[PDB]
RNA sequence: GCUCAUUAAAUCAGUUAUCGUUUAUUUGAUAGUCAUGGUAUAACUGUGGUAAUUCUAGAGCUAAAAUCUCGACCCUUUGGAAGAGAUGUAUUUAUUAGAUCAAUGUCUUCGGACUCUUUGAUGAAUAACUUUUCGAAUCGCAUGGCCUUGUGCUGGCGAUGGUUCAUUCAAAUUUCUGCCCUAUCAACUUUCGAUGGUAGGAUAGUGGCCUACCAUGGUUUCAACGGGUAACGGGGAAUAAGGGUUCGAUUCCGGAGAGGGAGCCUGAGAAACGG
């Protein structure tokens, strides 16, 4: 049980292992520890199961009845308590953070693309980090770009190119999510493409290419990152 | 009981056979499934749960192409005459990949008359294959590996493919 | 059976009119947007 | 000449010689793309693909046919001795018949679906 | 045996085995293996396989030919709903090709016995048995599909008896036309089935013409076959076949290709030619459909008929050639080659030899000269040159039309690159000067082109070119003879492309100076400006040609020419505004002492003269540093738009050319030095 | 799950690629071209044998087709309307591909000719076969369009069945690094190929993994190879110990095997202690 769960050492010997799903297991998160262990919202796994069966909670527009559904970066979680809507976000201090989002920013989800390939019958497609496959994509997007998903369909509402100058959040590596999220990009021996990030406290530090997460622009980014 | 495992070998220095494991299910070096000519026989082999390899034990015809117009029909086999990597493989008459095997390509001639309408001197092709439509023993290679495909495929040799291979025949 | 042959032949053309019209529906979304480029 | 064995060779290519772009900022020499050697194991005009890890180093041995030995080295910092000490580990890589490579001859190498049990990298650029 | 039921096939095989025949008793294993569906492909590969193992005897297969054919047709008559049934149909089609020729005739007659064609053959063209049954349609479709399968396997071997194969196919074709004639809007399935029957029948008829060619004597029933073609298809044939090369169009194209079937088109009263020409003259026709018409007319031109109404076909082609003049501009590379070859074939025949025909051909040659031959091949350019020479061989000559043709020919002679094509173009101009009345400057330019062509033929005519250059220097060729000087400008540009010691370059500069002196003598605002604009068009492109070229002799000749031209002509208001001007150490000292340090507006004169020398100094060390200082003086002497163009030329060359990036940036910084000084002066 | 086992880069820790592979399970996309004529297996009695097994034999009876540069075009785009348009994947081999314009320009005779970093947009599919698929198998609800008034051609949701990709836990090799005394061991590997080339076999797959025929090479004084380690010792493996000096405690850990060699077997799992 690592520390990005943000769970106390008490109340549990065997941590709930996440099941198979649309994310890598290391930043995965079952909904049971999301409700009864971080939202402090249920008390036992048996009513966590009762939460899923009575369908008052849903993730990414689908009801998704599973105790151990892995949760990735800034998933949309829909609950029916005063019509509230939730989104995850990453913290600098090595933990998770979920916060209230209203429904207009809950309608979209800005996600990094994994790979692009021409598919069957000559059509192209693109895949994302969360396993969502979008076909007939933008031909001008490249590797390590991002896309908005509709949450009603799987298509595109918005997209920006990877560049040097705009807010590209960091996820994975020795660092995990510093706010400020940009300097520039350059190459390196062995691969490990150098991405530098400058915070609001003005310190520059290098990362890798797979940690690219273009979250928006200076001034207004597309995500509703809260106040510390 | 054959081994395909990597730790059996010596190191780049030549380390002295560290003897870590014995054989497991995962490195199952299968038997060499050498075939022959004759009436067609198929073995289905289940590996990795749901992969069904097709062992061709005996085979009598194949889908061999002719590249100058791009067509392929079904031709009855006759016998192998040369293989590059082996010589007793030819005497065994076992058809592996890239083996140069004779056929009697009568429907190739029948297609030729049905597309052109002219006899073969008894738009054009070079003269060194006119030496053996009269013989009726045309040479063809093998393209696909028959041991896992369960199929025999090849192409007819084309231009310099003769002129290098009858040089290697003699 | 005869009632089940009603629903079988109804549904076999129902997903035909649903999916293959939707197959041309986002195909024309590609065609309009390729003209944009 | 090129034909020196008992079988003719030609890559199926999934122009009579299909150019393949490497990516990672690379381009063929004109000798490679208008050559006559076939060499399907060569990273250009072949089924093998160049991707992933890259490294640069100095050729130390070129004595035999179609593979060469590259000395790459670093003044390795031993922390307890507080000393940068040079250590070389000569790795053997494949050489394509597009670059007349002698000893010295700083080059760049990268992984090419590693060929025979120690050949893990392959030349892509000379200098 | 003809039933599609397998149990009926097994019952008939028991009936065949019950018949007293010892060879069939010997072939009883062959009958059982053919009856077995699991051994269907094996029985063809062993029992039915000839020239191999387990083949039948000569007398045995002859006796058992109808029993083998009825079993094979019964396998073919099974519906191919399943994939194995579809593969069985393909195997039945393939196995039929290796049996025999007369057995193929018996199997085709067996399929014809399944259908009915005696009533249609008895009637002239009427469907007397007026039965629109879909079963009658499906039986006709099955025989059409079997014939299409037979034509697919034996595309140069499928024989066709007239009463057996050709009569039932025509009866099936006539039934489809009668079904379409009786096609009401109610029977939608019957109308759709007959449409597929008409589509399959037309493809089978086109394949039959493709299979026979010169083999089958189809002229006996060609009158009734064309009567079926004229009634069902030729009602709106030109108004229908316009998307691509149609089945009836390819049937007409193959009839155009075959000389015997060309007489069958001639047997029709020019209806096929009138339909083909009107389809060629369609408003919204396609290029691929029109291209087949062009190849068909070329085959008709290359193979004239030695029979009746051949000149009528030639007159229909010539009327189509009149429509072909407005064509050949709405169309790939092969379409341009076909349209050029058809026009060359029409000029080789010379059927359009009238004065109004030559007037339309002059308009066609005007569009041909409008189309630049840069994309086309040199043979097509030579064919266009030979076609215009054929028009020049015709005595139709004018004055205003010849002057417009000479202007295009002078543009063609300046842009000529092939040695043989320029030799033909000079001979065409020699023919044009002889043909066009009152063309003495054309005859003089023909003498100039003859010396230019003889100089290409041998080096001894170079002294003859120098004597002709001395004769033109003594000329005497004023702005009236500027049309002759336009051929001289093309000849000088041809010499500028070559390297003949710049003797023609210096002589043309002397000829331009004599022409400028005559233009200065003639104070009329029309003719002197026309000579000046002809001089401005011929020198400014040559200045840019000399800018890109490394010929310093061409640049020095242009420098001496521009020194005299600015001194003498000085006509343009833009030239008057830019008139602020008049080894390496001397070049550096002259650049610092030039008008770039004395002016701040003359952008065009500095850029057209000194920027090519700056780029030459950029390629050639101390001169490049001196040119950077000279560029900074030129940047202070330039305009706002010209400085942006030089900077955009500098920035793009910095990214593209990796030759001297730092020197280009140093030149950009020197350009930014006068820009920052002017920006602070404005601020 | 149990007992006996240390080989010192060996497990292991991971810096990584797997466009070189596999994947039941997790998600996200994903097709089309006679209301059983037909075999159902299914048990049952009814006698037996054998010292004897969940031992056993034998007898009877279970209008299936839409699409089009789209068009001859007309008379309007609510449009419809001649018809050379033809339109399933699976395996399994071949043959054919996968630029310039409207320019924010110099220049023009004030039209517009010289039209990529001169506005701006960026080129560089199939002909055959195979021991295909029969191309929604089911289902709960609704009880509709209108006469084809028939137990009708009907769909609104059909939750769920399948096809092929990506993702996911599952490993397979492999990139480098992370260890202990040593040169009173200087050469070792071919002394099971040792190193590469190509071909073939095998593999899920790269592969000298194996085989064939070649070329003779590869790793080293920066230490190759070789002697020491209860390696019950190392590993941040893990919170801590709110002062027990540096840890009282947490765990990974080194393997083989089910009486013993030998071979086989099914499962997305495996050379099984569930044969």
């Amino acid at each position: 049980a690592p520390h990005h769960w943000l769970l106390d050492k008490l109340s549990g010997c065997y941590a709930p292992r996440p099941s198979a799903g649309p994310h890598k297991l290391r930043e995965s998160l079952p909904l049971i520890v999301f409700l009864r262990n971080r939202l402090k919202y249920a008390l036992n796994g048996r009513e966590v199961k009762a939460i899923l069966m009575q369908r008052h909670v849903k993730v990414d527009g689908k009801v998704r009845t599973d105790t151990t559904y892995p949760a990735g970066f800034m998933d949309v979680i829909t609950l029916d308590a005063t019509n509230e809507n939730f989104r995850l976000v990453y913290d600098v201090k090595g933990r998770f953070a979920v916060h209230r989002i209203t429904d207009e920013e809950a309608s979209y989800k800005l996600g990094k693309v994994k790979k692009v390939q021409l598919g069957k019958k000559g059509v192209p497609y693109v895949v994302t980090h969360d396993g969502r496959t979008i076909r007939y994509p933008d031909p001008n997007i490249k590797v390590n770009d991002t896309v908005k998903i509709d949450l009603a369909s799987g298509k595109i509402t918005d997209f920006i190119k990877f560049d040097a100058g705009k807010l590209v959040y960091v996820t994975g590596g020795r660092n995990l999510g510093r706010i400020g999220t940009i300097v520039h990009k350059e190459r390196h021996d062995g691969g490990f493409d150098l991405v530098h990030i400058k915070d609001s406290l003005d310190n520059t530090f290098v990362t890798r290419l797979n940690n690219v997460f273009v979250i928006g622009e200076q001034g207004k980014p597309y995500i509703s990152l809260p106040k510390g | 009981g054959i081994s395909r495992d990597s730790r059996h070998k010596r190191s780049a220095t030549g380390a002295k056979r560290a003897q870590f494991r014995k054989k497991r299910k995962f490195e199952l070096g299968r038997q060499p499934a050498n075939t022959k000519i004759g009436a067609k026989r198929i073995h289905s082999v289940r590996t990795r749960g749901g992969n069904k390899k097709y062992r061709a034990l005996r085979i009598e015809t194949g889908n061999f192409s002719w590249a100058s117009e791009g067509i392929s029909k079904k031709t009855r086999i006759a016998g192998v005459v040369y293989h590059p990597s082996n010589n007793e493989l030819v005497r065994t008459n076992t058809l592996t990949k890239a083996a140069i095997v004779q056929i009697d390509a009568t429907p190739f001639r029948q297609w030729f008359e049905a597309h052109y309408g002219q006899t073969l001197g008894k738009a054009k092709i070079e003269s060194s294959v006119e030496s053996q439509f009269s013989a009726g023993r045309l040479y063809a290679c093998i393209s696909s590996r028959p041991g896992q495909s369960g199929r025999c495929d090849g192409y007819i040799l084309e231009g310099e493919e003769l002129a290098f291979y009858l040089r290697r025949l003699t | 059976r005869l009632q089940r042959k009603r629903h079988q032949r109804a549904l076999k053309v129902r997903n035909a009119q649903a999916q293959r019209e939707a197959a041309a529906e986002y195909a024309q979304l590609l065609a309009k947007r390729l003209s944009e480029r | 000449t090129v034909q020196s064995e008992r079988a003719f060779q030609k890559q199926p290519h999934i122009t009579k010689r299909w150019y393949k772009n490497a990516g990672l900022g690379f381009k063929t020499p004109k000798t490679a793309i208008e050559g006559s050697y076939i060499d399907k194991k060569c990273p250009f005009t072949g089924l093998v693909s160049i991707r992933g890890k890259i490294l640069t180093g100095t050729v130390v041995s070129t004595k035999m046919h179609r593979t060469i030995v590259i000395r790459r080295a670093y003044l390795h910092y031993i922390p307890k001795y507080n000393r940068y000490e040079k250590r070389h580990k000569n790795v053997p890589v494949h050489v394509s018949p597009a670059f007349r490579v002698q000893v010295g001859d700083i080059v760049t190498v990268g992984q090419c679906r590693p060929i025979s049990k120690t050949v893990r990298f392959n030349v892509v650029k000379v200098s | 045996l003809g039933s599609r039921n397998t149990d009926v096939q097994k019952l008939a095989l028991d009936a065949l085995l019950a018949y007293k025949n010892p060879t069939l008793n010997k072939y009883r294993d062959n009958l059982k293996n053919l009856l077995d569906d699991t051994l269907f492909k094996d029985e063809i590969t062993t029992f039915l396989t000839e020239n191999g193992s387990q083949s039948i005897k000569a007398e045995d297969e002859k006796v058992v030919m109808p029993y083998v054919l009825r079993i094979f047709f019964g396998r073919a008559q099974v519906p191919p709903t399943s994939g194995q049934k579809r593969s069985r149909k393909i195997a039945v089609i393939s196995v039929l090709p290796n049996f025999k020729k007369p057995y193929i005739n018996d199997f085709l007659s067996l399929a014809s016995e399944r259908l009915d064609y005696n009533y249609f053959f008895g009637n002239s063209h009427q469907i007397n048995s007026s039965k629109a049954t879909l079963k009658t349609i499906r039986r006709m479709t099955g025989f059409v599909n079997i014939v299409n399968s037979t034509l697919s396997v034996l595309r140069t071997n499928f024989p066709l008896h007239t009463n057996s194969v050709l009569q039932p196919l025509i009866y099936s074709i006539a039934m489809a036309y009668y079904v379409l004639d009786t096609e009401s809007t109610e029977e939608v399935h019957l109308r759709k089935m007959a449409s597929n029957l008409r589509q399959q029948g037309l493809k089978c008829l086109s394949s039959v013409f493709e299979f026979v060619g010169n083999t089958f004597d189809w002229s006996t029933s060609m009158e009734d076959i064309y009567a079926v073609v004229v009634k069902p298809r030729i009602s709106h044939f030109s108004d229908e076949n316009l998307q691509q090369p149609s089945s009836l169009l390819r049937l007409f194209l193959y009839w155009a290709h075959n000389p015997s079937l060309y007489q069958f088109l001639y047997y029709d009263e020019f209806a096929t030619a009138t339909a083909l020409m009107d389809t060629i003259s369609n408003q919204h026709v396609k290029e691929a459909v029109i291209g087949p018409i062009i190849e068909a007319a070329d085959s008709i031109i290359r193979n004239p008929v030695n029979d009746d109404h051949y000149v009528d076909l030639v007159t229909l082609i010539c009327t189509s050639c009149l429509k072909i003049l407005p064509s050949l501009y709405v169309k790939d590379s092969n379409s341009i080659s076909t349209f050029l070859n058809l026009l060359v074939s029409i000029t080789e025949m010379g059927f359009i030899q009238d004065d109004h025909v030559r007037s339309r051909l002059i308009s066609s040659l005007i569009s041909i000269l409008k189309g630049k031959l840069k994309k086309l091949q040199e043979n097509d350019t030579q064919k266009i040159l030979k076609i215009l020479k054929l028009i020049v061989f015709n005595y139709n000559c004018s004055w205003s039309d010849i002057e417009e043709l000479y202007t295009t020919i002078s543009s063609l002679f300046k842009t000529f690159d092939e040695r043989n094509l320029r030799v033909s173009l000079t001979e065409l101009f020699i023919e044009l000067g002889r043909k066009v009345p009152e063309l003495e400057s054309i005859s003089k330019l023909v003498a100039d082109l003859n010396s230019y062509s003889s100089s290409r033929m041998h080096e001894y005519d170079f002294p003859r070119i120098l004597s002709t250059f001395k004769g033109l220097i003594e000329d005497g060729y004023k702005s009236y003879s500027e049309l002759e000087w336009l051929p001289l400008l093309f000849t000088f540009l041809h010499f500028i492309n070559n390297k003949e010691e710049l003797a023609l370059r210096t002589n043309a500069s002397h000829a331009i100076m004599k022409f400028i002196d005559f233009i200065n003598e003639k104070p009329n605002l029309n003719e002197a400006s026309k000579s000046i604009s002809m001089l401005k068009d011929i020198l400014l492109p040559n200045i840019r040609i000399g800018l890109r070229d490394s010929l310093e002799e061409v640049q020095s000749e242009y420098v001496s020419v521009l020194s005299y031209m600015v001194k003498n002509t000085k006509y343009f208001t833009d030239f008057e505004d830019m008139a602020i001007l008049l080894q390496l150490h001397r070049r550096q000292r002259a650049i610092k002492r030039l008008g770039e340090h004395a002016h701040q507006l003359k952008d065009n004169s500095i850029s057209h003269y000194l920027i090519p020398m700056i780029e030459h100094y950029v390629f050639s060390r101390n001169i490049g540093n001196e040119t950077q200082i000279a560029i900074g003086g030129l940047a202070q002497h330039m305009s706002w738009n010209q400085y942006k163009a030089l900077l955009r030329r500098y920035i793009s060359m910095l990214k593209t050319k990796p030759n001297q990036m730092k020197q280009a940036v140093q030149l950009i910084v020197q350009l930014s030095v006068p820009l920052r000084e002017t920006l602070r002066i404005v601020r």
